């Protein structure tokens, strides 16, 4: 029995992690029933093969591989080197060789100028001795068929796929080959009742395939392409099975902590959420819409209790509740299940498309995804760009009240508001924007400007907004940009901070330093403004301002906001399940700038991890990075290069932001290198 | 300021799409998901409780009722129960078609289903526009059909161990919690201790029609091939699945004909084998009629219409495949070696060898352009390969220049390999241009004179008279040029043909040529040996020889020779002689091997060949136009009449390089020791392990299926030229325009794409243009005016038939879909009787022919009362009438004057003696149950309904129906305002199902006709009562066929 | 629960493997698999189907378990 799952599978590692129940298959009693095949080297071979062939034909050939049949390649040297190899140790020559050549190879003479061996060598080719051969001019289908029957397949090239590669004559003879991928040395497995492999094969009428219909949900690119092609060619001859089916067929006759190893904390499980917008405005109900939420981590769902029942998402105030904000905040948007277009949420209680009560129905997909955004090479300050009307205050307040493990991640002091640059000038940017109106003919007041630019439906005329931008852009680029530049330059001094902006071009024109993120929201931001009362210049002015910023932004696809909160929260929440019991003295750490004259030390990064991980961290070259500290409210500046992220770990979830302060006197600018001042235990 | 603005960027959608990726579609198309297996119950109708049973009660002790003993029941034990459609509510499928149709119990609102299509203008969430009811219903029916396209699966059985049945075999459902299914599948298995409704019904049934009925056990020790079982189901879905399986079975093939087809298509170079023994009835649905292939081919042509970027990558793909399979490869050094031997003097200012080698420059990458030129032969219908402008001499050249002579030589050898019909004229004019001033000929007119660029002559109309009639060229005044013209007429290559393909499996997509036939612009002559040797008896060899001889005559002409030194003349003629006898193997390859390779490759193309006849020099038969149509004109109905004036021309030229093709023609070599039957056996073997062709066949089937579904559906809301049934006219619908039809077609296309899991694009070319007059045809026209057209006679379509069947059924079971037929009557009725408002007593209703009624039309106008006089309104007969009696309104009349009418009539309706009948046709409805023993007034519901009517939307009609009782009860007054016009209460299933009988309120036993098999001892087991009554207990056929991959059963011999 | 064709093929491989071991050689000289004959329609007896021709994806006892559990009635309230 063979089952293919849409994830990379390895013989030793994927077993330790609950890969099957990372999808949802229980598989209670192991009983040595499930077995895994290593397919990583197959993926590497596929990547290498992509350098000489189309993806489609390579995939098509690879599909026909039988994974329950054992076979392997046998790399050979080039011909000229093969003969000279046979000259040394003339005991490996196959019996198929011409007797004249064999007799001449054992001559024990130098054979430099034999002048008869020359002709014999010239009129010789490898195919005369080895029947199945691949010579870099062979279709992949031929290779797959050759491995399908027979145990040894001979080849004169390393660009082959499907199985391991063994060596013929010692490495000295192979000079054209340099890759060290999986080429086994000259030195030289059964099947369980079930077998799990990444790839799906059609070599048998009943090689099963996992659910695998959620093509978009597959994280890895290569696996996604493989599955897409397979179902786009052979849709009607596949045996699709669901996790419940797998659980049954594993636990048929039997039903009636991952051991101890290093644990990654940036692998989280997410599910698709199905629900609807039932309206109970009267004693009866409605089924107005059916929607889906895409990337909801399981840790959050288990943390704050989520059953399947008739949930209400509004309080007496009239606005949305906090937990619903967080839940929608951690996802990748919504989608209507009838029309497959994107969906956006109306926050206010305004008749068109109101959401008051919802009812959960079920959870369909489940897979593990990496959380590292992969643009996090170095530990740098973070700048997030959100449009106006994005619940900034609510998000900040909710984030501040998170004290998971005695560290209080994301404090209010470590975040800077978008508008903070605004009041640096005694006349803020906003009143200058208000006064813009004087530069427009036919407009005598800000109110006149508002009624001029809008068309009674709160829509810019798409031309008058043109001259609004014409007048507004010089103000921004001549006044806001320099003050923003100084503001960010000073802000970097106090340490790592979370920065919010309204358009990325603000940060670009201010020469901002650090990771840049453009994030969007699954809501109608514009409607969020005019309901928010107690505005200074009127809500309509805020609408016009938001339109101006949106036009000011660059052309770049903004990711979902959840990609940030997931990294901010989920690793810590997962690690709490492991460290929540141990002694904090041993399972804690601290990274900071060292300055000799008790001793000067200012914290930089806070580390929490198990004892073994911290001990491994203890021996690292923390002295390689230097900075200049000046002075409790101390502040420093890094010279050279910033700290690479992998130096921390793929383990040991840490703090994204920090504030510089000296623990208990002349102002000094001595020097700094950072040291692993974590702890003794 | 709560003006509800900025709610318009909502649902308003987007249709414009940038579609530069036609190449990806053309090179590879997603396969439809045809075969799917359902292991659950083949049903879509669910009985649901509405009001919990009156248990315990003061009349009967609790020990009487069956529920008190925790006995499972086949039916809900409730005071009221109803039937609700819920597609695949019990299914257990492997692949989801994601097109479920689900309603709620009528006590729960269901309005959102009927506002799903075109109510983008509707504001309220509780309302819907009546004028799109028909469109919404059609969409609902289409999704209902699509969600049920499944094949029943054979699971397994087990003999009963209890005396409840006489040792029947009971089928076991998969999945968890299978306990509840056994009580639902087999109602007859229940015990009958009581006198209650359910027990009585069960006791009045036959006892041997349960469980497994018949089976076909072929192989001892394998799965039974199929079985027949008595189990809960519905006749409608059973019929749908039966016809679906019938279509699939018609599309079936078996391994033997598969190996025959594969052997045939490989021209005998590949041998494959099939097993010879009792099989297990695999299902391999790959055979379709030629008509579907032609339809798909025409659609595919219309995509690439007049665009070069869409077709060019296909040619590169074919070139790569040819280079992979062909045994011909470039000789690196042949030209240089043969030209290094010519003798010449070092004192000459010029050297012919230098010039020729400089112009040739054999960059070895020229065989790519040679291969694309070869591939062009298969698609002269849409692609016309031509020689690029840059190949011709810049200013026109001159015969005295050596460089121009070599350019003419290159062009002369390159031209005959292109598919351009106007090639020979350009070959002649190329020399004519160089020969101007030196030697003159008469031309047609002052525009296309002898000094035009040769490439300008591109159409048959520009063929010079002197070229078609040789005698006009003076043998004295123009010897060389007349000689060239004679050579062109006498030695231009002759087209031929060759047979290919495997029609009995692959069909044939040829349009203007006979099936199996593949045309070539070169005469094919099969080789009779497998060890080729050099030979000079070829068309192209003769062509090269004649060209060399013409150049040699030109050099030696006494009027031109004295301009050259004798040594240069000798060198030039020696070079020409060397070129004449070069040992290039390419002409042999083209004459003998290349047609075989093309015949092998062609059936496996993703885009099958599309050719028009090759004419050598018959200027009358040169094709001039190829067009397709997708619409029809205003009144024309017959496609053969509108095809001429409603076609769009299709085609695009492609530019090639003469230098590269000449290099290919001059420098071809074979492997040192070639044996064709071994080389091809080795090369072709892998490429017939590809199963893409069958996938393409399935895609082609779905294309025609969808086209027919589209036309049938559109023929409902509008008027078309095709005959069609019509059962949904009573449902109101707006006056459809072109935009409405386009939107409806977009919805249909989206639904079909979603159902079959297609990620590419379908039906899109038809969406452009008006979909109300679609028709498929193609034609081409010769120069002389004779035209040829092909009208593919549309085959059947199972989905359209099944959709129409479901529509016909809906004409009787509309209540089950939460739809009420007829009209409503608004008027106060106060009494203590318990008749259901859905089945009103006859005396309360009236209609247009009832005496003493008033009918109202478009002229609504009211005269207010003065000084106590009652207000009056104008009848349709011109009478002034007070606000009393019985009236009749078309509904739109109230929609357009909602507020005024409410304000004027609500008081009289509520308290006076006014009763109104509103004409609706069809409308969604809502139920509100109430306790008979308590006072109940329904004025609030009717008031809300009346006040919420909008000139765009109306809400669901509310009804107040009493709750049935099984024991004596008191009575209390009830005030009713809304009643239906005719019977609309077919949805109800049973009342007091767990009690001995119903005393008060509406009464209804189990519908006996729904269980005709059990209730009637004389009915044959396989009887159905469609389309009037859908049954709930049927005979279902469950299959266990295998669907192996092709390569699993047919394995080639390496 | 393995396909009959698979078992016929899987059994063939094992027999071939033991042939090699019996003759102390890596590659068996005589093989029961990868022969010229296209014996695709071959079936081998497997535990996937019961004696009624039904799928054995659920055991007989368990199928009887659900079957007669739906007929039981409990002592009244």
């Amino acid at each position: 029995a063979y089952i293919a799952v849409p994830a990379v599978v390895d013989s030793r590692s994927s077993e330790a992690i609950g890969l099957l129940e990372s999808f949802g298959v229980d598989a209670g009693a192991d009983a040595n029933d499930v077995s895994y095949q290593d397919h990583d080297y197959v993926l590497d071979q596929l990547q290498y093969m992509l350098d000489g062939y189309e993806a489609g034909d390579v995939i098509d050939a690879l599909v026909h591989k039988n994974w329950l049949h054992h076979s392997v390649y046998c790399l050979l040297p080039p011909k000229s080197q093969l003969l000279e190899y046979w000259k040394s140790n003339p005991s490996a020559i196959p019996d198929n060789v011409d007797r004249r050549l064999r007799k001449r190879l054992m001559l024990k003479k130098d054979l430099r100028k034999d002048d008869e061996y020359n002709q014999l060598a010239r009129a010789f080719k490898i195919s005369d001795v080895y029947a199945p051969l691949i010579s870099s001019t062979t279709s992949p289908m031929t290779m797959i068929q050759n491995l399908n029957q027979g145990e040894i397949v001979y080849t004169t090239t390393d660009r082959v796929i499907g199985a391991r590669i063994l060596l013929y004559a010692p490495r000295k003879y192979y000079a054209s080959t340099l890759s060290f991928t999986m080429t086994k040395c000259i030195i030289p497995v059964p099947h369980s009742r079930f077998n799990v492999g990444t790839f799906p094969s059609i070599a048998t009428p009943k090689c099963f395939v996992m659910s695998g219909v959620d093509i978009e949900s597959i994280p890895n690119e290569f696996i996604k392409l493989f599955y897409q092609r397979v179902k786009s060619v052979h849709a009607n001859i596949l045996n699709d099975i669901s996790p419940q089916i797998v659980s049954d067929m594993i636990n048929r006759k039997r039903l009636r902590k991952r051991g101890a190893s290093h644990v990654d904390v940036y692998k989280v499980d997410v599910v698709d959420m199905l629900f609807e917008v039932v309206d109970v405005a009267d004693g009866l109900r409605n089924v107005s819409r059916k929607l889906t939420m895409h990337t909801v981590p399981v840790c959050i769902l288990e943390m704050l209790g989520i059953e399947i029942a008739d949930y209400c998402i509004r309080q007496e105030d009239g606005m949305l509740t906090d937990w619903f904000l967080l839940l929608t905040m951690l996802s990748d948007g919504l989608t209507d299940r009838r029309t497959h277009c994107q969906y956006l949420i109306n926050p206010s209680s305004v008749p068109p498309d109101v959401i008051l009560n919802i009812s959960i129905t079920g959870f369909i997909n489940r897979h593990t995804i990496d959380v590292m955004p992969d643009i996090y090479d170095f530990v740098k300050p973070i700048g997030a760009v959100l449009p106006k009307g994005s619940f900034k205050s609510t998000i900040m307040r909710v984030l501040d009240s998170i004290s998971i493990l005695g560290i209080q991640i994301m404090p209010r002091a470590h975040v800077v508001d978008s508008d903070e640059v605004g009041e640096q000038m005694e006349p803020t940017f906003e009143q200058a924007v208000m006064e813009i109106y004087k530069g427009i003919a036919g407009v005598d007041s800000l109110d006149d400007l508002i009624k001029w630019v809008l068309n009674s439906d709160l829509i810019p005329h798409d031309d008058r907004l043109g001259q609004l931008f014409q007048a507004f852009l010089p103000l921004a680029k001549d006044l806001l940009a320099p003050m923003a530049r100084k503001f960010y330059d000073n802000s970097m001094s106090e340490g790592r901070l979370l920065t919010f902006a309204h358009a990325d071009s603000e940060l670009l024109n201010a020469n901002y330093f650090g990771h840049l993120l453009r994030l969007k929201i699954p809501y109608i931001t514009e409607v969020n403004l005019m309901i928010r009362k107690n505005r200074e210049g009127g809500e309509l002015f805020q609408l016009v301002l938001s339109y101006l910023y949106k036009m000011y932004a660059t052309s770049a696809q903004p990711k979902w906001f959840g990609s940030l909160l997931r990294l901010l929260i989920c690793p810590w929440l997962h690690m709490e399940k492991l460290i929540g019991e141990a002694d904090p003295a041993s399972t804690s750490a601290e990274i900071g700038w060292h300055i000799p004259r008790e001793d000067g030390f200012i914290p930089y990064v806070s580390i929490r991890a198990p004892r073994l991980v911290i001990e491994e961290l203890m021996e690292k070259n923390w002295g390689q990075y230097h900075a200049q500290v000046i002075v409790v409210s101390a502040k420093a500046v890094i010279k050279g290069n910033h700290l690479p992220v992998k130096l921390v770990s793929r383990f040991a979830c840490f703090t994204l932001t920090a504030k510089y302060e000296m623990r208990l006197g002349r102002g000094a600018a001595y020097s700094a290198r950072l040291a692993f001042r974590s702890d003794l235990a | 300021e709560f003006i509800s603005s900025w709610q318009n960027h909502p649902i308003v959608q987007v249709s414009a799409d940038v579609e530069n990726k036609k190449t990806a579609q053309l090179l590879h198309a997603d396969t439809p998901r045809l075969v799917t297996w359902d292991a659950g119950l083949c049903t879509s109708f669910k009985i649901v409780p509405i009001v919990p049973a009156q248990v315990p009660q003061d009349v009967l002790a609790y020990t009487f009722f069956t529920s008190s003993y925790a006995i499972q029941s086949p039916f809900p034990e409730a005071a009221v129960s109803r039937i609700v459609v819920h597609t695949r509510w019990a299914s257990n499928v492997d692949f989801d078609r994601d097109s479920s149709v689900i309603m709620a119990p009528p006590t729960e609102n269901n309005i959102h289903l009927f506002k799903q299509l075109l109510n983008t203008e509707t504001l309220s969430v509780r309302g819907a526009n009546p004028l799109m009811f028909r469109a919404n219903v059609l969409h609902m029916l289409l999704e209902f059909v699509l969600d049920n396209l499944y094949l029943n699966r054979h699971t397994g059985f087990s003999q009963d161990h209890t005396p409840f049945t006489e040792g029947a075999n009971l089928r076991s459902l998969p999945g968890p919690d299978a306990e509840k299914w056994y009580s639902i599948m087999y109602p007859t298995r229940m015990g009958t201790p009581n006198v209650s409704k359910i027990c009585n019904f069960v006791a009045s049934c036959v006892r041997n029609r349960v469980g497994r009925f018949d089976r076909a056990q072929m192989m001892n020790g394998a799965m039974s091939e199929w079985v027949d079982v008595f189990e809960t189901s519905d006749a409608l879905t059973v019929s749908i699945r039966g016809r679906w399986m019938a279509r699939l079975a018609r599309m079936n093939i078996n391994p033997t004909e598969i190996e025959w087809a594969l052997t045939e298509c490989a021209q005998g170079y590949v041998t494959v084998t099939s097993p010879y023994a009792p099989s297990v009835n695999r299902l391999m649905p790959y055979r379709i009629s030629n008509a579907e292939r032609q339809i798909s081919q025409i659609i595919r042509i219309m995509n690439i219409g007049n665009n070069a970027t869409v077709i060019q990558p296909v040619l590169q793909d074919i070139s790569v495949l040819l280079q992979r399979i062909s045994p011909l490869q470039i000789d690196p050094t042949i030209i240089s070696n043969t030209m290094s031997t010519v003798s010449e003097s070092t004192t000459q200012t010029l050297s012919p060898a230098s010039s020729i080698l400089g112009k040739l420059r054999p960059s070895n990458s020229d065989f790519s352009s040679f291969r694309v030129a070869l591939a062009g032969w298969l698609y002269n219908g849409v692609v016309t390969t031509v020689i690029d402008d840059s190949s011709y001499p810049k200013d026109g050249g001159s015969v005295t220049s050596l460089e121009n002579l070599w350019d003419f030589f290159i062009l002369a050898l390159a031209l005959p390999l292109t598919t351009d019909p106007c090639a020979p004229v350009k070959a002649f004019m190329t020399l004519a241009n160089m020969m101007v001033g030196f030697e003159t000929i008469p031309m047609d007119n002052q525009i296309y004179t002898q000094s035009r660029r040769a490439s300008a002559f591109s159409t048959p109309h520009t063929w010079p008279r002197c070229f078609m009639n040789i005698q006009l060229i003076s043998p004295i005044d123009a010897p060389i040029l007349r000689q060239w013209a004679e050579i062109i007429h006498r030695y231009w290559p002759n087209p031929s043909q060759i047979r290919y393909g495997a029609p009995n499996v692959f069909g044939s997509a040829n349009l203007f040529t006979p099936p199996e036939v593949l045309l070539l612009p070169i005469d094919h002559q099969p080789a009779n040996v497998t060890t080729p040797t050099l030979d000079f008896t070829n068309e192209l060899t003769n062509w090269r020889a004649r060209v060399c001889e013409l150049m040699k005559n030109l050099v030696d002409n006494q009027r031109y020779q004295p301009g050259w030194t004798q040594s240069l003349v000798s060198s030039m003629r020696g070079t020409l002689d060397k070129l004449k006898l070069i040992k290039s193997m390419t002409p042999m390859y083209l004459q003998q091997l290349a047609p075989v390779e093309l015949a092998v490759i062609a059936p496996m193309l993703p885009f099958p060949p599309f050719q028009v006849p090759y004419v050598r020099l018959d200027r009358d038969r040169v094709p001039t136009m190829v067009g397709v149509t997708r619409q029809s004109r205003d009144t024309i109905t017959q496609p053969a009449l509108s095809l001429s004036t409603t076609n769009t021309t299709v085609g695009v030229p492609l530019a090639l390089d003469a230098r590269a093709i000449t290099v290919a023609l001059l420098s071809g070599k074979y492997p040192p020791d070639l044996v064709t039957n071994v080389w091809y056996a080795d090369a072709i073997y892998p490429m017939y392990a590809d199963t893409e062709v069958f996938s393409n066949l399935q895609r082609d089937m779905i294309t025609c299926e969808a086209v027919q579904t589209l036309v049938t559906l559109v023929a409902q809301i509008s008027e078309t030229q095709y005959p069609v049934d019509r059962y949904l006219d009573w449902i109101p619908s707006l006056r459809a325009s072109a935009a409405t039809a386009a939107t409806f077609a977009e919805w249909v296309n989206t639904s079909m794409k979603t159902a079959f899991d297609l990620s590419d694009m379908l039906l899109e070319p038809l969406l452009s243009g008006d979909p109300r007059m679609t028709q498929l045809a193609i034609q081409y026209q010769q120069y002389n005016g004779r035209t040829f057209n092909i009208i593919p006679e549309m085959p059947g379509s199972v989905i359209a038939d099944c959709v129409q069947l479901t529509a016909e059924v809906f004409n009787h079971e509309y209540n089950l879909f939460g739809i009420a037929r007829g009209d409503i009557i608004i008027g106060r009725v106060q009494s203590t009787h318990l008749w259901s408002p859905l089945a009103p007593p006859p005396d309360l209703v009236f209609d247009r022919d009832t005496p003493g009624v008033h009918i109202f039309g478009r002229d609504c106008r009211i005269s207010f009362g003065m000084n106590g006089a009652a207000p009056m309104i104008r009848d349709e007969t011109g009478l002034m009438v007070p606000f009393e009696g019985n009236w009749i309104f078309p509904l739109a009349l109230w929609q357009m004057n909602t507020r005024y009418f409410n304000q004027q009539f609500d008081a009289w309706i509520k308290t006076g003696e006014l009763r109104i009948r509103i004409e609706m046709g069809a409308y969604p409805y809502m139920l509100h149950y109430y306790d008979p023993r308590q006072y109940a007034n329904a004025w609030n519901l009717t008031s809300a309904w009346l006040e919420e009517i909008t000139p765009t939307s109306i809400p669901s009609v509310p009804f107040m129906v009493p709750i049935s009782s099984d024991h004596d009860i008191s009575s209390a007054p009830a005030v009713q305002y809304i009643i239906s016009t005719e019977y609309n209460d077919r949805s109800l299933f049973c009342t007091n199902s767990s009690s001995p009988q119903t005393i008060a309120g509406p009464d209804k036993h189990i519908p006996v006709e729904r269980y005709n098999i059990l209730t009637n001892p004389d009915a044959p087991p396989t009887q159905i009562q469609l389309p009037e009554v859908v049954d709930l207990y049927n005979v279902v056929t469950r299959y266990a066929y295998e669907t192996p991959p092709i390569t699993a059963v047919v394995m080639g011999v390496p | 629960l393995v396909n009959e064709h698979s078992e016929a093929k899987d059994e063939a491989d094992e027999a071939t493997k033991k042939q090699a071991k019996d003759t102390d050689k890596s590659k068996a000289q005589v093989t029961y698999s990868d022969t010229g004959i296209n014996n695709a329609n071959e079936l081998s007896r497997s535990g996937n189907v019961d004696n009624e021709g039904g799928s054995n994806q659920k055991p007989m006892s368990t199928r009887i378990a659900e079957a007669t559990s739906a007929i039981v009635s409990k002592h009244p309230a």
